[PDB]
């Protein structure tokens, strides 16, 4: 009947084409702002559409019952869910769930909707050991911090004669009014912020008449606090992330002290642990969603197979002549090679765009390319001759040539879009069939749309979807709430008041930068609703990312001279001789240190330094004489290891020599490199590099050629368009009421004080846009080059504040494929190179010397067994039931409550909160101790020796002993010693570990591996040792911009390490760089006198500046990724010997 | 950077001579104005005078004793100062005694004019004949100490490695 008849629609395909195009009407609708015209109408339009889809959806399966099982299945369920929302609203993000259909209707998506949420089911066994793991961080770390980012730097009232601010006379009544004020305090100019100050004997000063004080306003916003739980762990987790974490570090060592970097290197260190740990959760998820598709699909072809089996039982003679002359030349390899050859020549002649290129130049490339146009096309029409043009259609890489042939000649026409003559050099490509490793590149960035291209729409979905949440729920509150945001209410750089700018908050919070979006977010949106979107946006997003850089790898798969020699060989070999070296290379190293400014304070240690490296010189020249007569010119030079201390010592000749340049302080700077040759640990993390190395050139080769392009094509768009017209005394760019040109930005110079400042990391040149380009891959200083980037109008126009924002897209462009692509090949060639290494090259394993070796198999027994029976019964009118007191499970789980309750007990410990709170937490405290103590004790007397035995138990005595000196230590009180002792309280929360088990695996893990984690930070310390005292003696005194403030300067050894360190993890690494790069006046004083020491001048310099971070980062990033594999090597190897 | 470093007070007769004073503003950062006064206490008795007065040009003060002989070597230009140190030319005996700067400053913050001052205190003590000033000498003399010392391991050892294998040579 009538009901029959809804089932022929509802089968149809021609009516879900319908359903297919209300979703990309409706997808794309809901992106931009209102319009009047399409009226709500539209609104009323995509309603009933979903209503009609759902009505037959329905009015098919059957009445109330029928409609029922309809519900079993859950994609149906969901429509339901929108579908009810959006009608129910005739009397919003559930408007925006209407994209969600977008997933339902597409039967190849639920198989992924399917993946991603049966691989969450996995995972909640690791979100327990980390968001445990967190907490216990934080109540360490909010014991040791409560209040300290609160710090303000407030004024000391004027005791002057007159009563002009008369305190000295009265300063009772206003005193907590008083320090609140932001015009008393102090801030720095362009700060949002006043200026965190800790009066600890070390940390961050504040000029004088102004004190250190607590109370103000807090970080940022106020989402920065310490004090408070959630706060601090927000920070800590931050920290896990790395998610602009270096503000954090930086205004954590100014508040609390210099000295507090031990907390922040047990924090980022773990913080990275538990990341891994995540990882390797999916790892062994994603093999089992990929064992699955060998399991049955190989069983679907024997399904197929077996039952298939079973059914089966002048000028025409010329127009092939001269065609034949064309195609003659075709096939013989002397046209092939040629045309790799003009490839890579026209790549080179493209590249030399230096900016001002005067007529010279101008003409040069201008009608050098014009030249290769002959070359590509005559390569075209000589090859539609030859192959039938549909046959040489069909080869894509001829169908791809085709394309640009056309591309080519549209720029003779045009005579903004000359990015359209860099689309040549996507035919090096081309090259790749040659070649060894770019093909794989081009094989994975294929396989992201061929095979695995349905995972890239739920990553183009999932994406998208957050953008038209944050632009329904917030893009009305920018509008009305800007004004906290900003000084004049327009409108930030990143704002959910458009659906564009809302896209990149989404991209740039998948990036793992989402604070500074946050910050933002939550004032003028809300504390609640800011803050469910962002923790989302990571933990859908992050999850989606992960399987997609998973599992683009897992588819990319004389008698007395003669006796003479012996005894120099011979006292080599001993010990004694051996180890005095190295404790004078330890030695000559540690005065080494000791360089830098504060050398001209004091007196003795310059005269200690300047006579004892003569020794520490003649101790080598020894050495480097004994190593001689033992080894011999031959097998002396031959050593690897032994060429340096030819080489660092023969540079100690050449210094004592020119008393009878200064180039060879560098190379004493040096010197504490040959401790890589001495400690045994060390050299198999130099051996194991090295055997990377020579493949990471080719994974490197690839990359500087594939980024080469986006070079290229980046100094046509931008070059010399980022000079900016600035006035000095604001460091406000000129609005552009006034300055359109340069050559009238000049006139205003002349009558005034204003300059045409360029920017200083940029696209001027092919290389210089090649560093401009590492920054935006690293996302440290991105910023700022992209907002130059975005405001560039023309060779010589100043930019006004934002045009053409549509060239964000030429960064999100590049990030995914000269970032994400580019990396996932780079891990996808070490992951393997350790496959080869390991087997077939590998003795056992890696990282470890011989000892090594046997100590973690010393801890394999550890874990595996050890098992005691029932034990001291021990029956006695004196101690009888006592053995039920320990061994019952009456017990156990209840003492699990005692901590679970005093683990709350420390996270209402928040800052400001009174005594009588205060006096409670203090009575709780002394309970808590007296209930575990009391308990130890009973455990002590009922099992006298036995007990001692379990290493739990020795534990609890370990923690409980600690505890009862946490109270007398408190009864004898130096603020600093104090909280540390509040430390000692956080051990009782590490008591629940037994109780887990499933933390307790993988954490053993750390145990299991931490010696092989111990070298690979033993070359790391050394690596940063070397870069110090490099630093030193350089970058000292540059003028401090930037991310060298007061603190965070190459100034000694002691502001070094810090500084390093919060760029091993490549944080930051643009904020050292500026000041570095920046050279004479202005910005220069050179001449300059620093007050006490012997050098003039603050300049930087740029040759010294650049290689120093960026042959950094190359070593701070092969050194981890090393790390990341003796890690994961180990817990990877535990799930094999586990399941079988 | 910035570090005050206390200067010398052991000097040589017939000679030019250098207290340099520095006062480092606890935050060598924000825009100042100052002033050095030098004052001296001589081994005559306890009173003491201008000697040296400085803004942005020579301030030069009458002590005929010390006077037609001053020079600043101290800080120049900026008047924002930190170091102060003038020098004393052709210094005799007459000299000994001891120093007391002044910087006063009147650090203009940028929000509120404000002022302090500081105290740096110099006994000049004049030796003929300047000598090396006995960490020189001492550091001199204990290098020679190792260096013999060693010379003598390598040679101690030589010989008793040497005796202690031919001895195993003739088995051989
Ligand atoms: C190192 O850092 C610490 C903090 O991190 C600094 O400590 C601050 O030092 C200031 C001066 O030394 C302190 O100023 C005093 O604070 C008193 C606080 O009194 C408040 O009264 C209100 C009234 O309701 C209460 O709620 C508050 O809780 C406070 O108790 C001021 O009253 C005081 O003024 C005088 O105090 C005397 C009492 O001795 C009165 O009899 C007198 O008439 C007058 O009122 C003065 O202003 C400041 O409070 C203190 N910070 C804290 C948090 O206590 C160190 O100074 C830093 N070290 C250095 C060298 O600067
Ligand atoms: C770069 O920025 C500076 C700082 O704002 C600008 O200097 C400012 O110039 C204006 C005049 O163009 C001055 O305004 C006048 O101030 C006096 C107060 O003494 C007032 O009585 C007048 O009615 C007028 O408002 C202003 O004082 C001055 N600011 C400072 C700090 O000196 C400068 O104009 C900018 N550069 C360019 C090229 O515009
Ligand atoms: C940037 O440079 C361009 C030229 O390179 C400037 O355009 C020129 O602007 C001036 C005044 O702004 C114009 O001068 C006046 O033009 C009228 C037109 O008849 C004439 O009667 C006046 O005697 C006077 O010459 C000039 O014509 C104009 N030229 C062009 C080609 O546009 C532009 O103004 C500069 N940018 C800024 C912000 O000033
Ligand atoms: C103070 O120390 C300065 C250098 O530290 C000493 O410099 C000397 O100054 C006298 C000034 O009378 C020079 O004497 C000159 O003699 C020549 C020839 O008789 C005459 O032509 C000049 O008019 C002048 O009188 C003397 O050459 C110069 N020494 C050197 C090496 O250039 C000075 O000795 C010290 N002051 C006193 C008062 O001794
Ligand atoms: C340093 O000062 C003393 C002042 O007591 C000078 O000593 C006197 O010098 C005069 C020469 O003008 C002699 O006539 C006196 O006899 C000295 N005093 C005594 C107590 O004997 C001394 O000359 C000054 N130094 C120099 C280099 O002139």
């Amino acid at each position: 009947p009538i009901r029959r008849g809804a089932i022929r629609v509802f089968v149809n395909s021609a009516f879900n084409f319908f359903i297919m195009f209300t979703i990309f009407s409706n997808c794309i609708f809901m992106t931009i702002s209102n319009p009047p015209a399409w009226s709500k109408i539209v609104e009323y339009t995509f309603t009933g559409i979903y209503t009609f889809e759902v009505i037959v959806k329905v009015l098919s399966r059957g009445f109330c019952i029928g409609h029922f099982t309809f519900l079993r299945d859950p994609w149906n369920w969901l429509d339901f869910s929108v579908v009810t929302m959006t009608y129910i609203t005739e009397f919003r993000t559930f408007r925006v769930l209407r994209a969600l259909k977008t997933i339902t209707i597409f039967p190849g998506l639920k198989t992924i909707v399917r993946a991603l949420i049966e691989s969450m089911k996995q995972m909640g066994d690791v979100v327990i050991l980390t968001v445990f793991s967190l907490a216990v961080f934080t109540l360490a770390g909010m014991q040791l911090f409560m209040g300290n980012l609160r710090h303000k730097c407030i004024r000391w009232p004027i005791s002057n004669v007159t009563l002009d601010y008369e305190s000295a006379y009265n300063t009772t009544f206003d005193f907590t009014a008083y320090i609140e004020n932001e015009e008393n305090q102090y801030f720095l100019d362009g700060a949002l912020d006043a200026l965190l100050c800790g009066n600890n004997s070390d940390a961050g000063k504040c000029p004088e008449g102004y004190t250190c004080m607590k109370a103000g306003r807090n970080p940022n916003y106020g989402y920065t606090n310490y004090d408070n739980f959630a706060w601090t762990f927000l920070c800590l987790f931050r920290l896990m992330l790395q998610d602009y974490w270096e503000n954090l570090y930086q205004m954590t060592l100014r508040a609390a002290g210099k000295s507090y970097m031990v907390f922040f290197i047990m924090v980022i260190f773990l913080g990275s642990f538990y990341l891994i740990n995540l990882i390797l959760a999916v790892v062994a998820m994603a093999y089992e969603e990929q064992n699955q598709a060998t399991l049955a699909e190989a069983q679907e072809k024997e399904a197929e197979f077996q039952r298939a089996v079973e059914q089966l039982r002048n000028c025409c003679g010329p127009w092939v002549f001269l065609k034949k002359w064309v195609h003659f030349v075709m096939m013989d390899p002397f046209t092939d090679l040629f045309i790799t050859l003009c490839i890579i020549l026209n790549t080179l002649f493209m590249s030399i765009e230096h900016h001002p290129m005067n007529e010279s130049f101008q003409s040069l490339l201008s009608a050098g390319n014009l030249v290769f146009t002959t070359i590509f096309a005559a390569e075209m029409v000589l090859k539609i001759i030859a192959l039938d043009p549909y046959y040489y259609f069909q080869q894509t890489w001829n169908i791809f040539d085709s394309i640009i042939v056309s591309l080519s000649l549209l720029e003779l026409g045009l005579s903004g879009m000359s990015v359209l003559r860099s689309l040549r050099l996507l035919r090096i490509f081309k090259l790749a069939k040659s070649w060894p490793t770019l093909n794989i590149l081009i094989k994975i960035i294929c396989n992201s749309v061929g095979a695995l291209g349905n995972l890239t729409i739920v990553l183009a979905i999932i994406v998208f979807i957050f953008a038209l949440v944050g632009f329904q729920l917030f893009g009305k509150n920018y509008k009305e709430y800007v004004c906290k945001i900003s000084d004049d209410c327009e409108l930030p750089r990143w704002h959910m008041n458009d659906f564009f700018h809302s896209f990149l908050i989404v991209f740039r919070a998948l990036c793992g930068e989402w604070i500074e979006t946050m910050w933002d977010c939550m004032e003028v949106g809300g504390v609640p609703m800011c803050l469910a979107v962002y923790m989302m946006v990571i933990i859908i997003g992050n999850l989606v990312m992960l399987n997609l850089f998973l599992a683009l790898l897992l588819s990319s798969f004389g008698k007395i001279w003669w006796n003479l020699r012996r005894t120099c060989y011979t006292i080599v070999e001993h010990d004694y001789f051996e180890t005095f070296i190295i404790f004078m290379i330890l030695l000559s190293s540690g005065v080494l240190a000791f360089e830098d400014i504060y050398i001209w304070r004091r007196r003795v240690i310059k005269v200690i330094l300047e006579y004892a490296d003569k020794v520490f010189t003649y101790v080598f020249i020894v050495e480097m004489l004994l190593k001689w007569v033992a080894y011999g010119f031959k097998r002396y030079f031959t050593d690897a290891w032994c060429w340096l201390d030819f080489v660092i010592v023969g540079a100690s000749i050449m210094g004592i020599t020119s008393s009878l340049i200064k180039n060879l302080r560098t190379i004493r700077a040096l010197r504490p490199l040959r401790a890589l040759s001495r400690f045994e640990g060390m050299k198999v993390v130099v051996r194991a590099l090295l055997g990377a190395i020579p493949s990471i050139m080719n994974v490197l080769l690839v990359c500087l050629m594939f980024w080469l392009i986006f070079s290229i094509m980046g100094v046509n768009l931008f070059a010399g368009k980022f000079y900016r017209c600035i006035n000095t005394t604001t460091d406000e760019i000129l609005p552009v009421e006034e300055v359109n040109n340069r050559s009238d930005c000049m006139a205003l110079m002349y009558t005034n004080e204003v300059r045409w400042v360029n920017l200083k990391v940029n696209y001027d040149n092919a290389g210089m846009g090649y560093l401009s380009l590492l920054q935006v891959s690293t996302f440290k200083g991105w910023m700022d080059i992209m907002y130059a980037a975005v405001d560039s109008r023309e060779v010589e126009d100043q930019p006004i504040y934002e045009i053409n924002v549509y060239m964000y897209l030429y960064f999100v462009i590049f990030i995914v494929f000269g970032a994400f692509f580019t990396l996932n090949l780079f891990i996808g060639v070490i992951i393997d190179n350790f496959n080869r290494q390991k087997q077939k090259l590998g003795g056992e394993d890696l990282f470890m010397t011989e000892e090594q070796k046997k100590y973690y198999n010393a801890m394999k027994k550890l874990g595996s067994k050890k098992a005691a029976k029932c034990i001291p019964r021990p029956s006695n009118v004196v101690q009888g039931v006592v053995y039920d007191i320990v061994t019952q499970p009456f017990t156990d789980i209840f003492i699990m409550a005692l901590i679970c309750i005093n683990m709350v007990a420390m996270m209402v410990e928040s800052e400001d909160q009174s005594q009588v709170k205060k006096d409670i937490l203090s009575q709780i405290n002394v309970i808590f101790v007296i209930i575990f103590t009391v308990e130890c004790l009973l455990k002590l007397l009922a099992l006298r020796q036995y007990f001692f035995t379990v290493g739990w138990n020795v534990f609890d005595f370990a923690v409980v002993v600690i505890s009862i000196i946490g109270l007398l230590l408190s009864d004898i009180i130096s603020p600093t010693l104090f909280r540390v002792i509040r430390l000692a309280r956080i051990a009782r929360v590490l008591r629940l570990i037994r109780a887990a088990k499933g933390i307790r695996t993988l954490l053993f893990a750390l145990m299991m591996s931490l010696p092989a984690l111990f070298n690979i930070g033993l070359l790391l310390f050394l690596i940063m040792f070397i870069f110090s005292i490099f630093g030193m003696s350089n970058f000292a005194y540059v003028k401090k911009q930037g991310g060298v403030d007061d603190i965070f300067n190459f100034e000694t050894f002691g502001n070094s390490m810090i500084c390093l360190f919060e760029i091993t993890t490549s944080a930051g690494w643009d904020g050292l760089l500026l000041p570095t790069l920046n050279t004479g006046p202005p910005d220069c004083d050179p001449d300059v006198e620093n007050p006490g020491t012997d050098v003039r001048g603050n300049c930087g310099n740029p040759g010294k500046g650049i290689t120093f971070f960026c042959s950094y980062i190359i070593l701070s990033f092969l050194v981890v990724v090393n790390m990341y594999i003796a890690i994961i090597l180990e817990n990877f190897g535990v799930a094999q010997e586990e399941s079988s | 950077a910035c570090v005050e470093v206390d200067s010398d007070t052991e000097a040589v007769v017939g000679h030019g001579f250098k207290l340099g004073c520095i006062s480092c503003k606890m935050r060598g950062e924000v825009q100042a104005s100052a002033t050095v006064d030098w004052w001296f206490m001589a081994k005559g008795e306890s009173e003491f005078s201008h000697i040296y007065s400085y803004i942005d040009m020579t301030g030069m003060v009458n002590d005929e004793r010390f006077l037609d002989r001053l020079n600043w070597m101290g800080s120049k230009n900026t008047f924002d100062l930190q170091d102060g140190s003038i020098y004393i030319l052709n210094v005799t005996l007459n000299d000994t005694g001891t120093y007391r700067c002044y910087f006063d400053r009147t650090l203009t913050f940028n929000y509120y004019e404000f002022r302090t001052n500081i105290n740096k205190t110099i006994t000049l003590n004049v030796v003929p004949k300047a000598t090396r000033g006995t960490a020189s000498i001492l550091s001199e003399v204990m290098m020679y100490v190792s260096i013999i010392g060693l010379q003598l391991w390598l040679l101690v050892e030589m010989v008793y490695c040497y005796r202690k294998i031919a001895a195993a040579g003739e088995e051989a």
